[PDB]
Order: C-alpha cells, then structure tokens, then sequence
C-alpha cells in the first residue's frame, strides 16, 4: 500500500514496540529489520515465545495481510498484545513501508 | 372494562395485546388484600399444572417468557418448596432457560428464595449458586454443551454431580460416551463469580463506588452495565463508533464520559442513555479519563500526542486547565486524593505533580534508580495512590518502587519474580496488599514491607489484561482478554497447592495402567500414580526439558545449563552429561534399546552419542539449522528442520537415502499412515503430499487448503486424510487414490468463536470408525457423513503433546494452565 501512511500507522501502532530499521536494537516486540524473508521469531537478542517460533511461516504483505488483521489469531499464544487492524488500507500501507524501511 | 374504569393499563403491540398495571394501584391491593395471596399463588399453579407441563413449553407460544421468568416467584410466594425443589433442582429445566434466558436471572432466582429452601436446601442451592457463576462464560451461548457432561467435572459433595452422574449412569449402551473426574476433588478452585457480557475483549472493568452496578468497556464497542451480584442485565449504551480507550465512574456513579479512537469525548447518562454534553477538542487519542472522588467538584485530566495536559470542567463546555510539557505520550493520568492535586504518569520517565487550583508546577520528579548497569531510560506503567493519601506506588521495568512525595525520591523498593517486566499493577487500600499482571496471565499478590510471597492468580483464559479491587477490603476483580469479567476473592485465592505445570506433562506405562510423571514448578517433578493419591516429590536443579526412556529404569531430561543431563531412576545420585551444541536442546530421544543417545538443537549439526562408552559421533546435514527428529519403526532416523529438507539417517554412521523438499518454509514433524514404511508425509504449512519412497518427490499432492495446515492424520485400516489447521478446523478428505473425494466443514455459519483454534497431537479410536480431534476442546470425528460427538470441552486455549493409552480408554493430557487431566472410561 502506501509508503507514508505506513510510516505513519509505524510511528503510531508500530515504532514504539519495533524497530525496522537496519541494525534496530530488540525491544518489547522484537527487531523487525529484514522481515520479508525471515522466519517468524528467528532474530536473535529477542526472546520469543514458542507460539512466535513454532509459526514458522515467511513474513510477507499476504503473511501480515492475515496476521495483522488480528494478531492473536494467525499466531495464537503470541505475547503480542493487539486487537488486530480490520482496514486492510492500513495493513497494505505499513506492510508497504515495511518493505521499504526493513529492505534498507 | 377494567381499562375503560382506568383500573388497569393497556399496550397496543403485536396482535397480542399487553396489559399492566401502575406502581400506587399494586401497592393499594397490595395492602387490601393480604391474607389470600397464598390462595392466588397456589390457585395459578394448579392451573398451570392442569394445563401445561414443567418440562413441556413451546418456545412459539405467547405466554412462555413470563413462565420462565416468574413461575419461580409465584412458587415462592406460595410458600411451597416442594414443587419449587421440584422443579428448579431439575437439570432440563436449567437447561432449556439457560439456552433461551441465560444463567444471572437464575442465579439471581436461587439467592433470593433461597430463604425458604430447608437447611439440607441450603447446601445443594449453594451448590448451584457457585456452579452457574462459575459456568457463566460457557452457558447459554451456543454451539451448546451437554448439561450432564458439565456436571461430572462438578467436587462429589455437589448435588449437580451426583444428579448428572446419575442420569449419566441411566443412560447406557448411549453414543453419549461419558466420562469421568478422579482429578478435579484437588483441584478447579471455587471462584465467587465469573460473567461474560461480551462478544469483544475488555478494555477496562471496575465496580461502582458503591458497589451496586459495573460498567464494563471493550473492543465491542458498546459499554455495557449489568448487575454486580447476580449478572443480570441492566443496560446496553453504545458509546462511540469506535473502540473505547479508558472508562470510568463519577462520584455519585450517575454520569460516565467515554474517550475513543475518534477523538470525541462524550458523556453519558447512565440511568438515561442520552447525551448530556459533548467535548472535541484534542487533535489526538485520549489515553486518560479519570473523574473526581468527591463531591467538592468536578474535573476530567485528559492528556495526548500533543504534548498537552488538558483538565476540563464538567460545569462548562469548555476546558479549564492547559499545562506544557511530557514530550511524550502520558500513559497514566490520574486525580489524587485530593482534587487540590493532579498526578501525571508517563512511559518517557517523567512523573509529574501539578496542582489543579495554582496552575502552576508543583513537583517534578525524574526516576533515574532503576540501573541498566545509550542514556538512561525508565518507563512507567501504572500509578496507584496510598491509602494513606501520600505515598505513591509504581512500577518500572522488573522492580516495583514506592516513592514519598514529601522527600521526592525513592522511599521503598519491592522486588519482583525473576527478570520478567511489569506490565500492571494496582494496590489495595486494605491490609497493604498488591496485585501484579507481570507475564502469561498471572496476576500476582505481594505485600508491602514483606518481599514475600502472598498469593497467586490462576485459572484465567489468556493473559490479564487487568485487576482492580473491589473497595470493601474483602475481594477483588479481574478482567482478560477472555472476554470475561471476574470477581475473586481475597483470603481463598492466597492458598495454593502448588500443582504448576509449565510447558510439559510426561506419560507413564505400567502394563495396560498408565501413570502419571509431572513436571514441579518449583524445582524438578512429582511423581503421581494412577488411580490413587499417592505422590512422590523430587526435588533438584531446574530443567528446561524433561523427557522419559524406552523400557523406562531410565529418564533424560535437558537443563537451562546447556546440553543434556542423563539420570537413572533407580539412584538420583547417578548422572551422566556431556558438554556438546551450546544453543537450546529441544528434543531428546534414545534408540530402540538403552543405548546410543540420539539428540539434537538448533544448528547445522545432529549428535549420536553413546554412554558406558563415550562415543562420540557427529551427523552433520550441513544446512542453516534443523528443528527436530524421530524414530520410525525401523532403525532409520527421520527428522526435519525449518529449511523444509526432511532427511534419513542412520544409527552409528551418517547416512542420507532420500531428500524430501515439499515446500518452502519451516515443516512441521512427519506423518504416516502407520499401516507401513512406504506410505509417508508430512505438514509443510501449505498443502498435504504423500510420498511412497518411490521417488525423491512426494508423488501425491493435496492442495486442498492452501492457507494454513497445521497437522494431518492417517487413520488406520482406512488411509483417509483428516487435516488440522492453524484455524483450528479439523478436515475430512475421503483418500483412495491419492485425490479429494468427500467434503465437510467443521466451521460454524453462526459467527466467530471466541476461543480455540488450536490443535497439535490427534488421536485414533480402537475400532477405527471413530475419530478423535482436538478444535480448542475434545471433539470426536466420524466418518460416512457426520461425527461422533461434541461432547465436553477443554480449559484453556493452548494445549501440548496429547497423549492417550494404547488401550485407547484411559486419557492424559494438560491445558496452557499447567492442571493435570486425568480420564477413565468406565461403563
Ligand atoms: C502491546 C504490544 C504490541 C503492539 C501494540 C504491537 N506489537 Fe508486534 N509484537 C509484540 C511482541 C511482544 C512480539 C513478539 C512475539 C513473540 O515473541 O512471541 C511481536 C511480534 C511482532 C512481529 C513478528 C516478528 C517476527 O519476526 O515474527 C511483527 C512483524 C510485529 N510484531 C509488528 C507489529 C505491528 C505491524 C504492529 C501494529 C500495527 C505491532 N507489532 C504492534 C508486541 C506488540
């Protein structure tokens, strides 16, 4: 989706649990550099839950198209705490920028 | 006639028409007539007897509602307990007005007329009084349960058990298939209520000052008032077109403002539900809404990205106070004892204390004790007034911290469980006690000038996403993700047993009987035997992993040290390990005798090791890492790994006979049919394919379901496919050839479920018609169109490694609380 408004839904629902920039120290949610490729929960210094680490699915904008639509359910027992995005405007979006910021 | 005399009121509605009466008419009668009430009552119940049945009403009639709601009463004020007995103890009764009504009417029905029930009465009433609140999140919401079924999980004492297990004994030779608690006597603690008035997760949930009536605000969108006590509904408000942030009281409960995702604070009426006033102001979301304790005036500390403390006057339409400062976003804004004062809390690290009359900065305190040992940063989650109006309780990071306004700096400092991060906490005005949401639902009870454990919180259905006290000094509220609303008590909930289970369970096989091992929270495992209440405690260093032996004299167990520790069960004082694979051992297996330890980790290498001889061979698949393995009914070692390379190997030296890539991603484990070698497959989180071994490609592909798979299953003698997903749903795919015959769904068309989803491990039947799957609960397949039962449920949500006994009768297993499941199949 689009760039902006997914640095924008990133500053809001994302930047303060997250990094997604290259070399992004770990955090309550884990560093999201080099997302797109990854297995779920495999970045180390981040300690995952066994729910995160047995997904083990490649995130992608279909992958998140369905996670962040409600986090708990994709990935169930996830320490993630979220009640999940219904617009899927917004999910594209900040996958989008995700793909951006993540690839650099 | 009555209605022209103006006697008696008249509602035009329907074809039916509705009469009533008005409030000083009843109480006229009230007083005229009083010695011939019991006549009346007795008088209509006769009649309905002689008309109609107990057990017998049509939902389509015109008079059922006032039947169920009130045949109750006119039997009470018949002062007649007999057919009162009668008919409420009954189960049916419970069960059809659950279904249709809904259990907080009846509970409500059982504490009011409880009075007149003998003393014998009182106990089995009582009975019900905490059976139904503490089934509350489960009945009367359907797909529905079986009432029987529910009642056998119920302490023997119980009338409900014994009522249950009686009609579970009258029927026989029934597809009913009951079964049966040894387990539950020790354990399942009593709670004094449990209500769920909601389709959506809990935001916020507190009870009113005084202790009447809750508001309860969520992700439904709809703030929701319903009775304290009994949980009966009062009334529905829709607050916003958006999900509430924060709720609360006022001071005299009568008006509540809601904040939301749409940036409108508006106030509402809760006797009324009509708008009072309305304020839009704040260009962000409002994280605080916080009234006013006493009646002197009225303000509202609100707080957002902008960088602004705004306090508004409920008075007037405009707001009162603007302050600068907190250059990030205030988490916790909250009023003081005292109006004079207003006490911001935020996650940046700056705690502030402004006063409310003067404007003006009052105090400013920076928290810097909270050592990381890259500047300093220290965030705060929650604050909570003292009740003695001064001191502040906090929590930052892994420690909690009680901080004195009069010396501005750190006053007390409590410690907390482990390195885990707070994420809640709250204090109770009485007996200085404490409660802590710190990590996986469990909301701990410490004291203050202790550093000693009190109590802990167990039994919730996910993690809490929080507590409150309830201000009588006896009990306390919780509120989770489960989308209930709970009411615990203080003194009963500080006794624990101690039966934590964290991530596993271990089955025992002694002949046909099983056994039960289990691993201790404390320090290492308790030991359980079967059918009686004998149980050893072994107690040592802690262990990652635990896992038991072939031909048991045996058990192996992986540590949090690092690689793995061997122990004989014979002697505790005899031990064996070897420093090898510095990552996370997770599974450990011997071969087909005693001998030649096969264990892997996370790595590009998978060691065999032998002992009594120290042999030390090394298996390398030169890939990124490999997950796990097992032992197939030859010598042959299949494993896989998250690259999705399912490989054979051999005992002793390292071998690969075939590759098997199904497709790109982590696979979970293997699967065969069981039947014999040649027929294979497993889960690559994709599709479903099955290999012969006649190629290096799977030859059969299933495409199925091709957004998630979480298991598959081959049952024997038959071969048909039954494929768990990550949904939850459990499929059946009718297999001959290799394609996709039948079809069926196991999905509701009434809506979304609120829990399960979950499955790992499935089961087989010992006749091989009958199916055994896991949908969140217990839920038995059939094949040829249509399953074998519903029946029960499980506890919990999360649920690992189902085991059963060969017989396939007697049945083990374990929610994500850690409680011991035990199940014995006896006609
Ligand atoms: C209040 C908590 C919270 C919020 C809000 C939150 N996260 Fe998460 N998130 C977590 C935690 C904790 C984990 C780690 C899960 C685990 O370790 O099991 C996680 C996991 C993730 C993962 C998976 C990383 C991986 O390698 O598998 C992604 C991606 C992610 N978060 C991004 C987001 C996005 C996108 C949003 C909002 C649009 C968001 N987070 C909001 C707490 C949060």
């Amino acid at each position: 989706g689009d760039v902006e408004k997914g640095k924008k839904i990133f500053v809001q629902k994302c930047a303060q649990c997250h990094t997604v920039e290259k070399g992004g120290k770990h955090k309550t949610g884990p560093n999201l550099h080099g997302l797109f490729g990854r297995k779920t929960g495999q970045a180390p210094g981040f300690s995952y839950t066994d729910a995160n680490k047995n997904k083990g699915i490649t995130w992608g904008e279909e992958t998140l198209m369905e996670y962040l639509e409600n986090p708990k359910k994709y990935i169930p027992g996830t320490k993630m705490i979220f009640a999940g995005i219904k617009k899927k405007g917004e999910r594209e979006d900040l996958i989008a920028y995700l793909k951006k910021a993540t690839n650099e | 006639e009555f209605v022209n005399k103006s006697l008696l009121f008249c509602d035009r509605n329907g074809k039916s028409f509705r009469y009533y009466l008005h409030d000083l008419q009843v109480d006229f009668l009230t007083e005229k007539n009083c010695s011939q009430l019991q006549d009346l009552h007795k008088k209509i119940i006769t009649q309905f007897q002689r008309y109609h049945q107990p057990h017998t009403l049509s939902p389509d009639q015109e008079d059922c509602m006032y039947w169920y709601n009130f045949l109750a009463y006119h039997m009470a004020s018949a002062k007649m307990h007999k057919e009162l007995c009668a008919l409420m103890f009954s189960l049916d009764w419970i069960k059809a007005k659950t279904e249709l009504v809904g259990p907080a009417h009846l509970i409500h029905e059982f504490v009011e007329y409880r009075h007149i029930l003998d003393e014998k009465d009182c106990a089995v009433s009582e009975n019900f009084q905490e059976f139904l609140s503490l089934n509350g999140h489960l009945l009367g919401r359907q797909p529905f349960p079986n009432i029987v079924q529910l009642g056998l999980c119920e302490p023997e004492t119980s009338e409900v058990y014994q009522q249950a297990k009686l009609q579970a004994k009258q029927e026989v030779d029934n597809g009913m298939l009951y079964l049966e608690w040894i387990n539950k006597k020790n354990i399942t603690n009593l709670s004094r209520l449990v209500v769920r008035p909601h389709t959506d997760a809990v935001y916020h949930a507190c009870f009113s000052e005084d202790g009447q009536r809750i508001a309860s605000c969520g992700a439904d969108k709809t703030l929701q008032v319903f009775k304290a006590e009994t949980g009966e509904k009062l009334l529905e408000i829709k607050a916003h077109e958006d999900e509430v942030l924060c709720c609360a009281f006022s001071t005299d409960d009568r008006f509540i403002a809601t904040c939301s995702v749409d940036k409108k604070v508006k106030i509402w009426n809760s006797m009324t539900g009509e708008l009072v006033h309305t304020y839009d102001e704040h260009s962000e979301q409002v994280n605080c809404c916080h009234f006013t304790n006493s009646s002197h005036h009225l303000l509202l500390a609100t707080g957002s990205s902008d960088c602004f403390l705004k306090l508004w006057d409920l008075n007037q339409k405009e707001c009162r106070n603007t302050m600068f400062g907190h250059t990030n976003s205030v988490n916790h804004c909250r009023f003081s004892p005292d109006d004079k004062l207003l006490a911001s809390c935020s996650a940046d690290g700056t705690l502030k204390l402004w006063d409310a009359t003067s404007a003006n900065e009052r105090k400013s305190i920076n928290v810097k004790q909270f050592f990381l040992n890259e500047d300093m940063e220290v965030i705060v989650k929650c604050c909570s007034w003292s009740a003695d109006g001064a001191r502040i309780m906090v929590a930052a990071k892994n420690k909690i911290f009680l901080f004195d306004i009069h010396t501005s700096g750190l006053l007390g400092e409590i410690h907390t469980g482990h390195h885990s991060t707070i994420q809640y906490c709250d204090f109770s005005p009485q007996n200085h006690l404490a409660v802590v949401a710190l990590s996986q639902y469990c909301v701990e009870l410490w004291n203050t000038d202790s550093r000693s454990k009190v109590a802990d919180c167990r039994g919730h259905l996910s993690w809490v996403h929080g507590v409150m006290f309830s201000p009588d000094g006896s009990s306390f509220l919780t509120s989770s993700d489960d989308q209930t609303i709970r009411l615990w008590e203080t003194k009963k909930v500080c006794k624990n047993s101690a039966v934590m289970l964290k991530q596993e369970v271990d089955v025992v096989f002694q002949e046909n009987e099983v056994m039960v091992l289990a691993v201790d929270h404390i320090r290492r495992l308790q030991l359980i035997n079967g059918r009686t209440g004998q149980i050893d405690y072994l107690t040592e260093a802690q262990v990652s992993c635990c896992c038991l032996s072939p031909h048991l004299q045996y058990i192996a167990f992986g540590d949090e040290n690092g690689a793995i520790e061997i122990l004989e069960l014979v002697n505790n004082r005899i031990f064996q390990s070897r420093f090898q694979h510095k990552k996370t051992v997770w599974h450990i297996q011997f071969t087909a005798d005693e001998k030649t330890l096969i264990s892997s980790s996370d790595d590009a290498e998978i060691q065999v090791w032998n002992w009594q001889l120290d042999k030390c061979i090394f298996l390398r698949g030169h890939q990124e890492t490999v997950k796990d393995f097992r032992l197939l009914k030859n010598s042959r070692l299949l494993s896989w790994s998250f690259d999705g390379t399912v490989k054979v190997w051999n005992i002793i030296t390292g071998n690969k006979e075939k590759d098997f890539v199904c497709h790109q991603g982590t696979v979970l484990s293997c699967d065969i049919s069981h039947d014999a070698t040649k027929f294979s497959s497993t889960s690559a989180d994709k599709t479903a394919k099955i290999w012969s071994f006649d190629l290096l490609l799977p030859l059969h592909e299933l495409r199925g379901h091709n957004g998630c798979v979480r298991c598959s299953a081959f049952s024997v003698d038959s071969t048909l496919l039954a494929t768990g997903d990550d949904n939850g749903e459990i499929r059946i795919w009718n297999v001959s050839n290799g394609e996709l015959l039948h079809l069926c769904a196991p999905l509701s068309e009434e809506g979304a479920a609120t829990h399960g989803g979950w499955v790992t491990d499935l089961c087989f039947s010992p006749d091989g018609k009958m199916l055994i799957s896991a949908g969140g609960y217990i839920k038995w397949w059939n094949v040829v169109t249509g399953e074998s039962s519903q029946t029960f449920y499980t506890n919990g949500t999360n649920l690992k490694k189902i085991h059963v006994s060969p017989d396939f009768k007697t049945y083990v297993t374990v929610d994500n609380l850690g409680i011991l499941y035990i199940l014995q199949t006896l006609e």
